[PDB]
RNA sequence: AUAGGUUUGGUCCUAGCCUUUCUAUUAGCUCUUAGUAAGAUUACACAUGCAAGCAUCCCCGUUCCAGUGAGUUCACCCUCUAAAUCACCACGAUCAAAAGGGACAAGCAUCAAGCACGCAGCAAUGCAGCUCAAAACGCUUAGCCUAGCCACACCCCCACGGGAAACAGCAGUGAUUAACCUUUAGCAAUAAACGAAAGUUUAACUAAGCUAUACUAACCCCAGGGUUGGUCAAUUUCGUGCCAGCCACCGCGGUCACACGAUUAACCCAAGUCAAUAGAAGCCGGCGUAAAGAGUGUUUUAGAUCAAAUAAAGCUAAAAAAAUAGACUACGAAAGUGGCUUUAACAUAUCUGAACACACAAUAGCUAAGACCCAAACUGGGAUUAGAUACCCCACUAUGCUUAGCAACAGUUAAAUCAACAAAACUGCUCGCCAGAACACUACGAGCCACAGCUUAAAACUCAAA
């Protein structure tokens, strides 16, 4: 099977990580190549690993031979694993806007069946993590290492519903249009519950993105948005 | 810029697109005035077959003749399309093979 | 991001959240308010948040604002008859001011629903025409009727080429 | 647009495709094109029998009465349709054509008997 | 945009160009059938035949329909009110002109002033006003806001008159363009005209003819076009050897060429393919080092919420400019201000906001005069190697001198500090400026001056970078 292109290393699987000197096996982990570069000769490889159940990581490996670089990167990646929280084990808990160096990433939580409409590297990393429904937009410099670092950083700093309930001492109630006006309580505080309601902010002072508002108002006209694509 | 500045300046005004050697037309008819060869710019070496043609618009222009072997002579009628010849600076018109006097490339 | 504080004010959805539709009598609304003083705070918010919505829902009403011309904020409405309505707005929040003006000079929900029902009659579902105005272009789109010859050829007996 | 004189008339505007006619009953200025600008659409008429063997005619009777009361004229096909609907009296020519067809069929029957 | 390729020895940033998607036209090659839709490049010139009649004479119609896109804010709403239809006694509805009010495309400010563009009075006449950097006035471009609308109808905007003899009605032709439908039939349906009516007429229209332009459905045998180095799916064997040739971008070709030609195989689409052209998709981003914020202060229509100075008089010690004080850091808008005395005297109770107004500032050079100890650009003379010393010495000019003149503001240190280096990061608000390189501190226009000029500031060609 080919990667992102016929002649591209990116997206290619390297197989499970080798059994570690600690004695752990990683047969449930898959490895993917994100970047291969000639260092002036040696090779620097950026790879990502993940078990598809929230545990995922990435690493750089430098070696004169490509296979040695792959092995080094994979083995070092398995020992630097992030755990990524997933809402209902298919998507993220909330929208995440981040900037790592000069790379900006906007991530949007999506319902089931939406799929991965993301940068191809983000699609690979999401498949490794176990995220199945998400939207992502990458802006600024498209630098692969910065993209990976920013993605992992933002995904590792997402607040779960239980965390929000404990912080605010209130019920987190979900409203679904497909479920009508039925209130679904997704999280309740473990401790006592505050009896005073949250201030009913008549107009919140949030920082909006012109991109989202322009799309919502129908003034987006891009011929490249919402194109039909293969299942991801 | 501030919102007041954006309001005063208004929407961006994209400059009009520049018309090319064909003047925004798919093809152009032309009369061959003379045939000659030109040398590429130098990472490359060759003798590119070119012809000067008076177009239907009245302008005289240099065009490249693609393929191996041509039988174009003076006073012959050709059809020229767009497309730059990357090796030849200033040559932005290409003769269409198999139209009017310019015949298709002979096999082998 | 969108420039300025409270960029949500510059979204059509917020602008359409407005619930004050003035009766046809109202021609001009002047808003006299003060830039400093706690007792005028709500009035300041009324200028910041609700005047855009009121103007959006009432495009033909002339809204004008005045600053630090009187010790107290107030609203004045000029009616077509020549009457003037004064609304004092000290100690009142912006929401309270909106409710007050809605009550005294705003069309009620019954009148608005009547207007929408009148608008509905203009687009008769039985008419056939372009998509911009009608649900269907032609009767052939109705099942049981003869469909387009473009999609289903007619039998030779119904074509003039075979009748002439 | 200002036309020299003219009047409103309720008539049939032809749409559909080749060998598949369909009609819209519209009130329009008589000088306007057949399928052009109109004042109001007052109904429709499908002259091809449907799967149930019916010719479907929709008539906005309230608006038809309104426009007749505002001075609108009627084309002969529209008068015949309204006569068939029972809204108007049967047009004299429906009766006369029926009588002519009766006489023609009588002549054909007499020819058959003579043979 | 879910993006991708391409600057370097290398990494990062910025930035252009191109790739992938969807349409339309034209071109090459190819092409079986059926239905449907659509169909001159040209406001250039037109052979020929038709496109308006009806009706007991009057009238009515031929002011419509049909056509084109040359010109171009007469199209929309409100007020008023003709003509028209029906009421037909109008009452009044419907429809809709002329007139009044409002609204109404794009580019260019190197189009910044227009030049009578207003008001009041019954009039006589009086006032001097009116539009405009929130874009007047002007030049250029374009049919538009598509159930359709506007404008035009050979030209002179118009059409008494003149040029002159009219297809922008249908079919058709010549010329021209890359652009190329039949010199068919019928009024059977609908629409229009006329008639009291049976009815009559209609190149509107209906039904056909031609055309891969498109959509739909097929097919009994019947497939072509492009592509195969990366982006980007997919090469075997020969030929050639920086030649012939090829490429959208990066690039290939010098005897093992997956990149040229042939051949084999494969890949994509498919009655099409896809070469050219043109559209579809563009700034809520930035301004120390990449394009873009270093003279100073005041006013300014509006917007915001942050309401040891200086000048003038005198005087002076060490030897005209002022040791110590001054290890002080004060005064002023900045430039700058450091001997002593005296007289005047150091704007403003919010902030932002002039190229165009007024003040300063520093910068050297000219115009009248005057002084001239000394110094000294230039100009002469003296001495010197073997193109002397450009350089040393002497003399003397202009001049040195003295008058008289020409990013700002207000908050925060909470966050993950943060491309890099600079100078730790950010917020709010306002103004100015910037959208690849070079052409170009340029040309032209305008303003100001005027020996040299200063401010504003383009376009063509070229490139894949900078
Ligand atoms: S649109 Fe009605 S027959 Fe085709
Ligand atoms: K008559
Ligand atoms: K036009
Ligand atoms: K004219
Ligand atoms: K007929
Ligand atoms: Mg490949
Ligand atoms: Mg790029
Ligand atoms: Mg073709
Ligand atoms: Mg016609
Ligand atoms: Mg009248
Ligand atoms: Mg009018
Ligand atoms: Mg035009
Ligand atoms: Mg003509
Ligand atoms: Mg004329
Ligand atoms: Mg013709
Ligand atoms: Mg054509
Ligand atoms: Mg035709
Ligand atoms: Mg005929
Ligand atoms: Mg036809
Ligand atoms: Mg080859
Ligand atoms: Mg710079
Ligand atoms: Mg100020
Ligand atoms: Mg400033
Ligand atoms: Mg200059
Ligand atoms: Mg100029």
């Amino acid at each position: 099977e080919r990667g992102w292109s016929g002649n591209s290393w990116g997206g290619i699987s390297l197989g499970p990580p080798d059994p570690g000197p600690c004695g752990e096996t990683y047969e449930d982990f898959d490895t993917r190549i994100l970047e291969v570069r000639n260092v002036f000769k040696s090779i620097r490889v950026l790879v990502a690993v993940g078990n598809g159940k929230g545990a995922a990581g990435f690493s750089i490996g430098k070696a004169t031979d490509r296979m040695d670089a792959f092995r080094k990167a994979k083995n070092r990646a398995v020992h630097h694993l992030h755990y990524i929280e997933r809402y209902e084990d298919h998507t993220i808990f909330h929208d995440i806007s981040l900037r790592f160096k000069r790379t900006h990433i906007k991530m949007k939580k999506q319902p089931k069946g939406y799929g991965l409409r993301c940068h191809r590297a983000i699609i690979t990393i999401c498949r490794l993590i176990g995220i199945k429904d998400m939207y992502a937009k990458v802006s600024g410099s498209i630098n692969m290492l910065s993209l990976t670092q920013g993605l992992f950083r933002g995904l590792s700093r997402q607040e779960t519903h239980q965390q929000l309930a404990d912080k605010k001492g209130l019920h987190v109630v979900e409203i679904r249009e497909e479920c009508g006006p039925l209130p679904i309580v997704v999280a309740s505080p473990r401790g006592p519950l505050r009896k005073d309601p949250e201030p009913e902010d008549e107009v919140p002072d949030v920082k909006l993105d012109w991109e989202d508002v322009k799309t919502a108002q129908g003034m987006k006209r891009s011929v490249w948005s919402n194109l039909k694509r293969a299942a991801t | 810029a501030t919102l007041n500045q954006m309001h005063r300046l208004g929407p961006p005004k994209r400059p009009p697109r520049k018309l090319g050697p064909t003047e925004g037309r798919p093809q152009l008819k032309g009369v061959v005035l003379c045939t000659f060869t030109r040398k590429p710019k130098k990472p490359n070496s060759a003798n590119r077959k070119c012809c000067r043609v008076r177009l239907s618009t009245g302008r005289e222009a240099v065009c490249f003749i693609p393929g191996e072997g041509h039988t174009l002579q003076e006073h012959q009628i050709v059809l020229v399309e767009g497309g730059r010849t990357q090796d030849l600076p200033g040559v932005k018109l290409t003769v269409v093979r198999g139209k009017y006097d310019c015949g298709h490339v002979q096999k082998k | 991001p969108m420039k300025g504080r409270f960029p949500i004010r510059r979204t059509l959805q917020y602008l359409s959240q407005g619930n004050v539709v003035f009766k046809d009598s109202v021609k001009v609304m002047t808003v006299n308010y003060n830039t400093h003083g706690e007792l005028g705070e709500g009035a300041r918010k009324f200028v910041f948040f609700n005047i855009p919505q009121i103007q959006y829902k009432n495009p033909w009403v002339q809204i004008m604002m005045f600053k630090n011309m009187t010790p107290s904020p107030f609203l004045r409405f000029y009616l077509d008859s020549g009457e003037q309505v004064l609304v004092d707005v000290e100690t009142k929040s912006n929401k309270e001011i909106m409710e007050h003006i809605r009550k005294i000079l705003g069309k009620n929900e019954e009148t608005l629903r009547e207007e929408e029902e009148e608008k509905k009659q203009l687009s008769h579902p039985a008419n056939f025409g372009p998509r911009k105005y009608c649900l269907r272009e032609c009767i052939c789109e109705v099942e049981g009727q003869v469909p387009c010859p473009s999609l289903v050829p007619l039998p030779k007996e119904m074509r003039g080429k075979y009748k002439a | 647009k200002a036309y020299r004189g003219g009047h409103l008339t309720i008539r049939l505007a032809l749409g559909g495709c080749t060998n598949r006619p369909f009609y819209r009953i519209v009130a329009a200025h008589n000088k306007c094109p057949r399928d052009g600008r109109f004042v109001e659409q007052l109904g429709s008429y499908d002259p091809l029998p449907n799967s149930h063997g019916e010719k479907l005619v929709a008539l906005n009777l309230d608006r038809i009465r309104h426009w007749i009361g505002c001075g609108a004229h009627l084309s002969k096909p529209m008068e015949k349709l309204l006569g068939l609907a029972g809204f108007f009296p049967l047009h004299p020519m429906m009766i006369t054509n029926a009588e002519r067809l009766r006489r023609k069929r009588a002549r054909e029957v007499l020819l058959a008997s003579q043979k």
